[PDB]
RNA sequence: AGCGAAUGAACUUUAAAUAUGUAAGAAGCCCUUGUUACUUAACUGAACGUGGGCAUUCGAAUGUAUCGACACUAGUGGGCCAUUUUUGGUAAGCAGAACUGGCGAUGCGGGAUGAACCGAACGCGGGGUUAAGGUGCCGGAGUGGACGCUCAUCAGACUGGCGCUCAAGCGU
């Protein structure tokens, strides 16, 4: 959904004399600014612990940067898709150099084939496949093999569209 | 119980008598009474409608009507008010007096010691 | 007879605020930050971070 | 004039302050959190019709 | 702060430059610009002043 | 939610959401004492006579280009659609209530004509920016960008026609 963030929301009760000093929940969320990543995190704190906005408040939002941006890596995340029938868990391979553009891949390609919105997807964890061979995806799998090479046949050359008659016919040899 | 004629009266309707009870419309309602006979009691209720307000004359006998517990705020208020106006005026010093609207919070500190956070996810395995 | 904005036309400006000729001339505006070593994060906070 | 003065130096200093005391509740192993908004800016945004 | 506010008269506005969200007549958390945007407040200020 | 508290949606320490009545001082407050045509065993209450002090938070917020009473004067008594809540029946539609918004008495931009629905409500002009909706051509504006899927012997179009298939289709 745009520019995701990984964002640390921590929040807690407010404090009362009863129950003073609460236990500082803490949770990831992948969101483009952080006033979704709050509302997110209180839509779970409703859902997990039954602390609500009006009785809470937010400690800490920070943005959790790619330690490692310029590697590229294994993703496998875990996913919860509330469908027409019901809720179903799913698990992805992702081949990105961060995070982030795998959870934005992720939310593309069940767009695409799924047709699952971003209210109706859990993001469970999302993992980084560190030894060769955890990836099961054949896709990915392929990608993982032993000195890969391939070529690129019929590459369409890139005309200005706003070039309309030409007098060469063009080549795909580039 | 015992009611005047004046009094701030709400109305709650059981289903024990069935005998003189009012519409749903006046189901929990509160109004003020100006009549009172051996069973029944008058009470003045505002009314919406579209636009504008009409004063309807209903008759409900006691077990549904009670007195209402919605003025006494007046009263304390009123008592109070006088009374720390009055220890303001014998200690010199200026004190405050109407409700305040309970302003947003203030900027402070919460420890990590003690009280380190723990990770969620949005489903609880266990 | 004519509303001029004190943004664009800067005799408005020295009109309503006289502050406006040294707040430009002593760049207070452009004012640096407090010089010395600043400390590192502490690890604490970095563990917290990049968590599970 | 004198008025300026005071103002223009009393954000600088609030800015400043909300700066330092975050960056050394986070040194302290704490979360310095900030104080909330006392003013808010709306805007109506939709026709007057229905 | 009552009579700062109530001697202003409203703020006229013009319409924003750049235009809303592609759908505006939602919450900003959807992606509109209803609602709470908080600091993001001030980037509608500047298209709009 | 808990019942590592008791007890058993009818369990409850706590407590939603969601709507709707009442009160927020000067036309006010409290208490003490006499009278009355009333009331009750009885100032038990009610009313009429008491006293005090509070006009420099006079007792929340916000708005306030104002409201109440009296008197006088024209046109009107359709219904329809939609929403929220509720009841009943049918093979399925459907039937009965209250609610606001509109139409009658409404122009403009979109919506393939209309209508409904979305935007937005109207003096005469110039400039700028948008809403809903769009940017292959008709038609003003991208044959824009990233990721996938689909070849359908009359696909599909947030299609009207022409037409389109690493889309001019679909999801972000």
């Amino acid at each position: 959904m745009g520019r995701l963030q990984e964002y640390q929301v921590i929040g807690r009760h407010l404090p009362t004399e009863a129950n003073p000093n609460p236990a500082l929940y803490r949770m990831r969320i992948f969101a483009p600014n952080e006033v979704v990543a709050k509302s997110r995190f209180w839509y779970f704190l409703r859902g997990l612990k039954k602390v609500k906005k009006a009785t809470g408040e937010i400690v800490s939002v920070n943005v959790i940067s790619e330690k490692h941006p310029l590697k590229v890596k294994n993703f496998g995340i875990w996913l919860r898709y509330d469908s027409r029938s019901g809720t179903h868990n799913m698990y992805k391979e992702y081949r990105e150099t961060s995070r982030v553009a795998a959870v934005e891949a992720m939310y593309a390609d069940m767009a695409a084939r799924h047709r699952a919105r971003f209210r109706s997807i859990h993001i469970l964890k999302v993992v980084e496949l560190e030894k060769t061979e955890d990836v099961k995806r054949p896709y990915i799998k392929q990608l993982v093999a032993k000195n890969l090479s391939f070529p690129l046949p019929h590459r369409v050359p890139k005309i200005s569209t706003k070039k309309i008659f030409s007098a060469k016919r063009p080549s795909t040899f580039s | 119980r015992t009611y005047r004629v004046g009094d701030i009266v709400d109305i709650k309707v059981n289903g024990a008598v069935q005998k003189g009870m009012p519409h749903k419309f006046y189901h929990g309602k509160t109004g003020v009474v100006y009549n009172v006979t051996k069973s029944a009691v008058g009470v003045i209720v505002y009314k919406r409608v579209k636009h504008r307000y009409i004063e309807k004359r209903i008759n409900v006998r006691i077990e549904h009507v009670k007195p209402s517990r919605s003025r006494e705020d007046f009263l304390r208020r009123v008592k109070e008010n006088a009374e720390l106006k009055k220890k303001a005026k014998a200690e010199g010093v200026p004190v405050q007096l109407k409700r305040q609207p309970a302003m947003p919070r203030e900027a402070h500190t919460v420890s990590i010691a003690d009280n380190k956070p723990v990770t969620l996810a949005p489903v609880a395995y266990e | 007879v004519q509303k001029k904005n004190p943004l664009r036309n800067k005799q408005i400006m020295l009109r309503l605020n006289p502050y406006a000729s040294t707040f430009a001339k002593e760049k207070l505006g452009e004012v640096k930050a407090e010089e010395g070593k600043p400390p590192k994060v502490p690890a604490s906070f970095k563990e917290l971070l990049h968590e599970a | 004039f004198k008025r300026a003065e005071k103002y223009v130096k009393e954000y600088r200093e609030q800015e400043r302050e909300k700066i330092r005391l975050a960056r050394i509740a986070k040194q302290q192993g704490s979360f310095h959190i900030p104080a909330e908004a006392k003013l808010v800016f709306v805007i109506r945004i939709k026709g007057i019709n229905k | 702060f009552k009579q700062a506010a109530n001697f202003l008269w409203p703020f006229k506005l013009s319409n924003p430059n750049g235009g809303f969200r592609p759908r505006k007549f939602k919450h900003f958390i959807e992606g509109g610009d209803l609602g709470n945007r908080e600091e993001h407040i001030n980037a509608l200020i500047r298209a709009m002043n």
